[PDB]
């Protein structure tokens, strides 16, 4: 797309970058607790068991 | 203080923190919870 | 005008600055 | 090449600073560290009634002879009070320098408070004050102060309510005098075809007889509905920061950038360690809601992405700004007066723009983050305001979910 | 330094000031108010003057919108019965686009019919933010009673032609009144040599000497309206001096012997003649000052009065009755003097501000193409004596009245009974 | 109807001189 | 070229329904912005033409060939006016953009 290839178009990613990470790493951990996804719930330091 | 502006300030990481914190509240909740049940009967 | 009474007081409601806002 | 604004200091602490210039008309004024904000709920109008009064006539002067004089020069005589400062200046001419300072020192000591002048000037209070609720965004402004600093001395307007303007009597208006004008807290300040020790001299001269001698914001609400208006105005503001601290600058470049509503216009009034940072509009009832919902999104896209291209623009808004203001000599006198009370010193345009070209995008969303994200606000609302949203939706409006 | 003109051959004037100020200001002064319509084009001015942000040969509405306000910069119309002048201002490093952005707006506009055609809207929130106040109403309507033809055209669109004017309007209005011997581009804080080159890719190529107006002539009569507003607004004013006489200077110090506006706030503005025969015999709140408004074929001299409907007759008689007594010769040489430095104190503060010089320069240029110093002026004021005063007093208190009057009117009197 | 965006008393002494422009402000003067 | 482009605006076939090429556009953003700048005649003479193909597409009908919209005679009307808004348009987007 023409317009998304901007330099302020960057920017602006940049700078929303962390944010999208956290909301990833929400959902992961949700994911990961919710479905009971024990391939990453046995490694937690202390849930396990 | 500090925790609100670190972890209940910023909605994404408001979230992080709900969902760890549910993630090993579960743990805890059933290990109390059952032996409060297993105390009682 | 608008100058004549001034804002009621909530002092039984207010709690009793931002460093306690961060808290509170 | 901007000349430097040189101050002197008189044993009475009244500074005495001036900024020569080419022009030959000069702004020779007197700025008092007095306002609203000293008076303690017993002489609420103690500094409007003598602002009012102080025209009137001296002892040396009687009456309109005073008046007559500064006709006689053609000069302009003018005053004005807020909640912390008080102003008395004056537009002549450089060659009647002398005689223009001698009248200052009248109107500020030696001031005669004329009884028959006290029913007078109560009843034009009065009547103004009676007329004055007619200009509603100093209705919105004043009740937004009421409710931010409510149960402080900065929520009383600088008119007082009508109730003190009645009872007022020259005694309290002499205390009020002869307790808040004190010649520490007094800056004499010139401005334009003025030289600095001329000016010294005069002001050792004369007015060299001046005897010398917890603020909180509460994130409120107030709405005065009266439906028969036909436009409503709406003001949203959070804490300020105050007169000394430097990212003020930062967020004078945050409103350049902001600049729905058929009126929209960003203010950072500031006072002493405090302020009200917001925004004002004035609108039609039907797009209230719409008109704070746009606001509020743009307070957070300033918080959290601001690009590098609005803040040059809020850049070069405030560098324009601050030079096309301290043109002419008036406008720079006040800066002078102003500077002198609140900084303790004039602050060159080369230190602004030093400080204005520090600011860049990351500082200017982290400064933003830290005042206006998650903060409470103090909203006033005057007119058809039943669709300005109340407290929760303002409050929730004020962070976002996606951060 | 000091000022410096010259005089292109195509006839536009080229003045500039070189103060290394921080903020630089450069406008352009064009002979071409209001008073160079007709009745068949009457409000295209109002309509030229809004749409100074419209698309242009060489940039769109959109590039210099956001070109302007990228630097931070200024661009403002200001426009009289007489005269248009456009004016940018900004720092030196960005005055360069400011003067590409402007000399494109003067010089090279579209006019596309869709712009206009949103821009009437506009137009009419203006005309009514405009006469929100009762004096800019009775001006025009004084303006409108006091002339026939040049300058009893008004300065805002009438209610009828919006919704009428349209682009070829504005295209031959521009193509009549916009050529280069009606010009004059004005700069403090450039250099004299940047001018003159912006003023050779512009203003240059349109240079004829355009259309010339019709003289203006007086009519006299009245117009009122009765409208219930609390206060009663009423100028009365007769033919005076036009721009380049010395009487316009005697009837400048006529002005300000007779009151022009308050020196102190709050204040009676006590040596006011007017406000002194008014206050001796009326105790309600009233405003009495006196009008001047002088342009380059005729003036207008009168009083303006505000009042208590009750009291508006007896107070506008009593100013009369001054004015009267001025062409008595009931006057002292010291209220003379004090209106001599009343008057040359309002000039100098007039100067004194950045944009206030820009704008002298400007008019002075258009007007006799020279620039007059501030010093100069102070001299001719002063040759303004005392009886040169009375001659202008005499002048209107003989000359046909023209009366523009609003408010509650039952006590208001007529210019046989004035 | 509304004027838009409404607001002066003295009274004019001078002609007058309307203002528009890009920036907001815009009013007429004595 | 010119007679396979000839032959492809009769196998077009919105010349025989009276339109033209810039009354077949589908109407974006920048076409109605294109459309709202018409001027009232031509403006009139499209909505008569489009009123005129919905009838005739109603009835299952053609005009008579007599009738029809010559590919030499049809004018491209809308195209200058577009092509601003287009222009105006991309403008816009590389401010932004930088």
């Amino acid at each position: 797309l023409s317009r998304f290839l901007g330099p302020r178009y960057r920017e602006l990613a940049r700078n929303w970058i962390p944010t999208a990470g956290m909301w990833g790493t929400v959902g992961a951990v949700g994911l990961v607790w919710a479905t009971d996804w024990r391939l990453i719930l046995d490694w937690v330091p202390y849930i396990n068991g | 203080s500090r925790l609100y502006s670190l972890l209940f300030r910023r909605t994404s990481t408001f979230a992080l923190t709900i969902a760890v914190g549910a993630l090993f509240f579960e743990r805890a909740f059933d290990q109390g919870a059952d032996a409060i049940y297993e105390h009682i009967n | 005008s608008h100058t004549d009474v001034k804002v009621p007081d909530f002092s039984d409601y207010r709690r009793a600055s931002k460093e306690s806002s961060e808290a509170r | 090449s901007v000349p430097e604004t040189q101050v002197s200091i008189l044993d009475n602490g009244l500074r005495v600073a001036s900024e020569q210039s080419s022009h030959a008309t000069c702004t020779v004024g007197v700025w008092i560290d007095a306002g609203s904000r000293y008076e303690t709920e017993k002489n609420n109008g103690a500094g409007y009634f003598l602002e009012h009064l102080a025209f009137k006539g001296t002892k040396n002067r009687p009456g309109n002879a005073l008046e007559k004089e500064v006709e006689s020069i053609g000069a302009h005589l003018n005053a004005y009070s807020t909640r912390e400062h008080t102003a008395y200046l004056i537009k002549a001419l450089s060659k009647d320098l002398p005689k223009v300072v001698e009248l200052l020192a009248d109107i500020v000591q030696n001031s005669s408070l004329e009884d028959s002048q006290i029913e007078k000037e109560r009843d034009v209070i009065l009547r103004e004050m009676q007329e004055n609720d007619a200009s509603m965004q100093n209705v919105v402004f004043d009740y937004l102060h009421a409710t931010a600093f409510q149960g402080t001395p900065l929520a009383q307007a600088v008119e007082g309510p009508s109730e003190n303007v009645r009872r007022l009597s020259r005694t309290d208006l002499t205390d009020y005098l002869n307790r808040h004008y004190k010649a520490p807290r007094m800056v004499l300040a010139a401005a334009g075809g003025v030289e600095h020790q001329q000016l010294l001299d005069l002001a050792q001269k004369h007015l060299s007889s001046v005897s010398r001698v917890p603020c909180r914001f509460t994130g409120s609400e107030i709405r005065h509905r009266d439906d028969a208006l036909p436009l409503a105005h709406v003001a949203i503001a959070v804490e300020g920061p105050g007169w000394a601290n430097p990212d003020n600058v930062t967020l004078q470049v945050a409103n350049a950038i902001i600049g729905l509503c058929q009126s929209f216009q960003t203010f950072n009034i500031s006072y002493s360690d405090t302020g009200l940072l917001g925004a004002h509009f004035v609108c039609d009832a039907m797009s209230i809601d719409d008109m704070v919902f746009f606001l509020q999104g743009q307070w957070m896209r300033l918080c959290t992405s601001a690009t590098e291209s609005e803040v040059t623009r809020g850049k070069n808004i405030l560098r324009n700004a601050l030079v096309s203001h301290l043109d002419g000599t008036t406008p720079v006198c006040e800066d002078i007066g102003r500077s002198l009370l609140t900084y303790g010193r004039r602050i060159p345009l080369a230190e602004w723009e030093s400080r204005i070209q520090e600011v860049d995008a990351q500082m200017l969303r982290d400064i933003c983050s830290k005042y206006f994200y998650d903060q409470c606000p103090a909203v006033a609302g005057y007119g058809p305001i039943e669709q300005l949203p109340d407290y929760n939706r303002i409050r929730s409006g004020m962070f976002w979910l996606r951060f | 330094q000091d000022l410096e003109f010259t005089k292109l051959p195509n006839g536009l004037v080229i003045a500039s000031l070189e103060n290394y100020a921080p903020l630089s200001r450069i406008g352009l002064f064009v002979k071409a108010g209001s008073r160079y319509e007709d009745s068949n084009n009457l409000g295209t001015s109002h309509l030229l003057r809004l749409a100074s942000s419209l698309t242009t040969k060489g940039a769109s509405s959109f590039k210099i919108t956001r070109g302007i306000e990228a630097v931070g910069g200024k661009l403002s119309v200001t426009a009289t019965r007489e005269n248009m002048a456009y004016t940018v201002e900004g720092i030196r490093s960005d005055i360069e686009i400011l003067m590409e952005f402007l000399l494109n707006v003067t010089t090279a506009p579209e006019f596309r019919r869709w712009e206009v055609a949103a821009l009437r809207s506009q137009l009419k929130i203006d005309k009514a933010v405009a006469f929100q106040n009762s004096q800019t109403r009775i001006i025009e309507n004084l303006h409108d009673v006091a002339y026939k033809n040049a300058l009893a055209n008004p300065l805002y669109c009438p209610d009828y032609r919006m919704g009428k004017i349209t682009s070829e309007e504005l295209h031959y209005f521009v193509q009549n009144h916009f050529t280069s011997a009606r010009m004059a581009l004005v700069g403090l804080g450039v250099s004299h040599s940047v001018l003159k080159q912006v003023a050779e890719q512009f203003l240059n190529m349109r240079g004829g000497l355009g259309l010339a107006g019709a003289k203006a002539k007086y009519r006299g009569g009245e117009i009122r309206e009765q409208n219930g507003d609390n206060l009663v607004h009423a100028a009365i004013v007769a033919e005076s001096a036009a721009i380049g006489n010395a009487e316009a200077n005697a009837f400048s110090v006529l002005q300000h012997l007779l009151g022009a506006g308050p020196h102190i706030k709050r204040g009676n503005n006590t040596t006011s003649l007017l406000s002194q025969s008014v206050a001796k015999g009326s105790h309600q709140p009233f405003d009495v000052s006196a009008f001047n408004a002088s342009y380059s074929d005729s003036g207008l001299f009168g009083i303006y009065t505000i009042s208590q409907a009750a009291a508006a007759g007896e107070v506008i008689n009593a100013a009369y009755n001054q004015v009267k007594a001025v062409a008595q010769g009931n006057l002292s040489s010291a209220d003379v003097q004090a209106a001599k430095n009343k008057l040359k104190a309002g000039y100098l503060m007039s100067v004194e501000t950045s944009e206030g010089f820009l704008s002298e320069i400007g008019s002075q240029a258009l007007a006799a193409g020279s620039y007059m110093p501030p010093s100069t002026v102070l001299q001719q004021i002063d040759s303004v004596a005392d009886a040169d005063v009375v001659k202008a007093a005499k002048k209107f208190v003989s000359g046909k009245k023209s009366m523009a009057a609003s408010g509650n009117l039952g006590h208001t009197p007529f210019l046989d009974e004035l | 109807p509304v004027l838009d965006v409404k607001r002066s008393g003295q009274a004019a002494a001078r002609p007058l001189v309307a203002t528009v422009g890009l920036n907001v402000p815009a009013s007429v003067r004595f | 070229l010119d007679g396979f482009r000839k032959w492809y605006y009769n196998a077009a076939g919105f010349n025989k329904l009276g339109l033209m090429r810039d009354d077949t556009l589908h109407e974006t953003e920048d076409v109605k912005e294109a459309i709202r700048r018409l001027p009232e005649d031509l403006y009139n003479d499209r909505m008569f033409r489009i009123k005129r193909a919905l009838d005739l597409t109603m009835r299952h009908q053609i005009l008579p060939k007599d009738q029809w919209t010559k590919y030499e005679e049809d004018k491209f009307y809308l195209e200058p006016y577009l092509k601003e808004v287009i222009r105006e348009r991309k403008e816009r987007e590389e401010w932004a953009k930088k």
